[PDB]
């Protein structure tokens, strides 16, 4: 594809009363998973969740493996440090998430860097767009910021994001080409569902796509439709492609107006679809 | 702390054909926090060996989750997915509409 | 190949 992402998303949940907080780490290429780690598994270790990463020797899981265990224990930590940070009890359960990643342009060069923290859902910190400061959201956030500007956190996830996280993902592309490279276009159509006399559901279909990334509307007389479509979010079919249709209440007798658009990645040309009885 | 209620989707991997094996999936999206109770239902009884995805997020740190399991639809069965969150009173059962 | 995090 023309661009492509490596992503890691962790997620600790905390358990007053039943141990260590639940720690569970997955990594994405694009809309591939690759790994997992779950701290309620008995092996304890890294996990691969696509064919391709298998390819990697034992020095990889070993390696892996002692990371995300080490990125455990810090979010651990971290969980405790914001309790006291927002003057919180013990015996509420709070999550702390955590995401990270580097695009890329398909000529291999960095396009941009994450880093970035969420505590109960909400920004907590992040690295900004130049990759050399951080935006931090309230007071809490401030005391944290202050910490990483002394130790130069910035740099040191900049030469990351810009270094290593780029290698990795470029070897992953290699590795998974066969899978990873595709651009498969949707396949689509459209249904009509009767509601009355008066009005009728078109319902515009895209079905059997990957990359996840696509944009499905409805137009009536060449106009954007948007506070009257009916749009799901796109969803994985399970065998690594995914679907999403919109939909839009139309009276009866006007289905010419309406004009449903495609756009994806892995099409010559955008489509417009109309109803065609 | 912040608080989203999920999205449902209920849906077969493959357009139904009443006799032909297909999967049968319910996608939950956009909730907070991530504790969640999802069962697929078949005419009203759990469905037994349900698998699910590794618990991930979006860009807005909301989650999303992928329950899936191999199925054999008939124009008879009803199939069901029940979710239970904290953000609802009562727990929610999305009907599988195979025209959705 | 992950990177590193810091304490809050
Ligand atoms: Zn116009």
């Amino acid at each position: 594809a023309g661009s492509h992402s490596m992503r890691y998303f962790y997620t600790s949940v905390s358990r007053p009363g039943r141990g260590e907080p639940r720690f569970i780490a997955v990594g994405y290429v694009d809309d591939t998973q690759f790994v997992r780690f779950d701290s309620d598994a008995a092996s304890q270790r890294m996990e691969p969740r696509a064919p391709w990463i298998e390819q990697e020797g034992p020095e990889y899981w070993d390696e892996e493996t002692g990371k995300v265990k080490a990125h455990s224990q810090t979010d651990r930590e971290n969980l405790r440090i914001a309790l006291r940070y927002y003057n919180q009890s013990e015996a509420g359960s709070h999550t702390l998430q955590m995401m990270f990643g580097c695009d890329v342009g398909s000529d291999g060069r960095f396009l941009r860097g994450y880093h970035q923290y969420a505590y109960d859902g909400k920004d907590y910190i992040a690295l900004k767009e130049d990759l050399r400061s951080w935006t931090a959201a309230d007071m809490a956030a401030q005391i944290t910021k202050r910490k990483w500007e002394a130790a130069h956190v910035a740099e040191q996830q900049r030469a990351y994001l810009e270094g290593t996280c780029v290698d990795g993902l470029r070897r992953y592309l290699e590795n998974g080409k066969e899978t990873l490279q595709r651009t498969d276009p949707p396949k689509t159509h459209m249904t009509h569902h009767p509601i009355s006399d008066h009005e009728a559901t078109l319902r515009c279909w895209a079905l059997g796509f990957y990359p996840a990334e696509i944009t499905l509307t409805w137009q009536r007389d060449g106009e954007d439709q948007t506070q009257d479509t009916e749009l799901v979010e796109t969803r994985p079919a399970g065998d690594g492609t995914f679907q999403k249709w919109a939909a839009v209440v139309v009276p009866s007798g006007e289905e010419q107006r309406y004009t449903c658009h495609v756009q994806h990645e892995g099409l010559p040309k955008p489509l417009t679809l109309r109803w065609e009885p | 702390a912040i608080q989203r209620t999920p999205k449902i989707q209920v849906y077969s991997r493959h357009p139904a054909e009443n006799g032909k094996s297909n999967f049968l999936n319910c996608y939950v999206s956009g909730f907070h926090p991530s504790d969640i109770e999802v069962d697929l239902l078949k005419n009203g009884e759990r469905i037994e060996k349900v698998e699910h995805s590794d618990l991930s997020f979006s860009k807005d740190w909301s989650f999303y989750l992928l329950y899936y399991t191999e199925f054999t639809p008939t124009e008879k069965d009803e199939y069901a997915c029940r979710v239970n969150h904290v953000t609802l009173s009562q727990p929610k059962i999305v009907k599988w509409d195979r025209d959705m | 190949r992950a990177g590193f995090v810091a304490n809050f």
